[PDB]
């Protein structure tokens, strides 16, 4: 995130960190059993980390569960990046609590000018 | 904008959904109906490498997935996101079958 600010600890409870040795991509918990992400983030082995704020320290509120199934969209296109979505099923259901919560899917599409909040541990420069 | 540095702490950014003409003006012949632009045309505020797959939540609903762009925070190159509102059925269908 370039030009952003540091989020309040656990203020984005649906934010997960995809880990394969180190954090490589973000994701969102939309179900106690399912995480949604970007198909271009695909790796055959992935560990999902929930309840994270500082990815470099065990603060205590984290739950690490390996993905059991990773399903990218059948029409995902690597050239155009059309249908850049992937679903990940956890091997064990996450325990929903204060620092770990699901995010609602959309009721409808958003009108232009709608303010949104974007988060992640990506490059800041 | 220039350089590199992946944070240990979670970063946030408030940005508005851009109209598809503004989105389409920035990337001629490359924006599909399954894509939306969110951000600022002036640059300086954007998602980047490592934020991929991350949430774009507006009004309590997940409207986007960090997908792509030309670099990060470039003037007139806002970020492009997967349009989640077009995928609810696939997501429900998939969760039911697996
Ligand atoms: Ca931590």
């Amino acid at each position: 995130i370039v030009g952003g600010y540091t989020c309040a600890a656990n203020s984005i409870p649906y934010q997960v960190s995809l880990n394969s040795g180190s954090h490589f991509c973000g994701g969102s918990l939309i179900n106690s059993q399912w995480v949604v992400s970007a198909a271009h983030c695909y790796k055959s082995r992935i560990q999902v980390r929930l309840g994270e704020h500082n990815i470099d320290v065990l603060e205590g509120n984290e739950q690490f569960i390996n993905a059991a199934k990773i399903i990218t969209h059948p029409n995902f296109n690597g050239n155009t990046l059309d249908n850049d979505i992937m679903l990940i099923k956890l091997s064990s259901p996450a325990t929903l609590n204060s620092r770990v919560a699901t995010v609602s899917l959309p009721r409808s599409c958003a009108a232009a000018g709608t303010e949104c909040l974007i988060s992640g541990w990506g490059n800041t420069k | 904008s220039s350089g590199s540095s992946y944070p240990s702490l979670l970063q946030c950014l408030k940005a508005p959904v851009l109209s598809n003409s503004s989105c389409k003006s920035s990337y001629p012949g490359q924006i599909t109906g399954n894509m939306i632009c969110v951000g600022f045309l002036q640059g300086g505020k954007d998602s980047c490498q490592g934020d991929s797959g991350g949430p774009v939540v507006c009004n309590g609903q997940l409207q986007g997935i960090v997908s792509w762009g030309y670099g990060c925070a470039q003037k007139n190159k806002p970020g492009v996101y997967t349009k989640v509102c077009n995928y609810v059925n696939w997501i429900q269908q998939t969760i039911a079958a697996n």
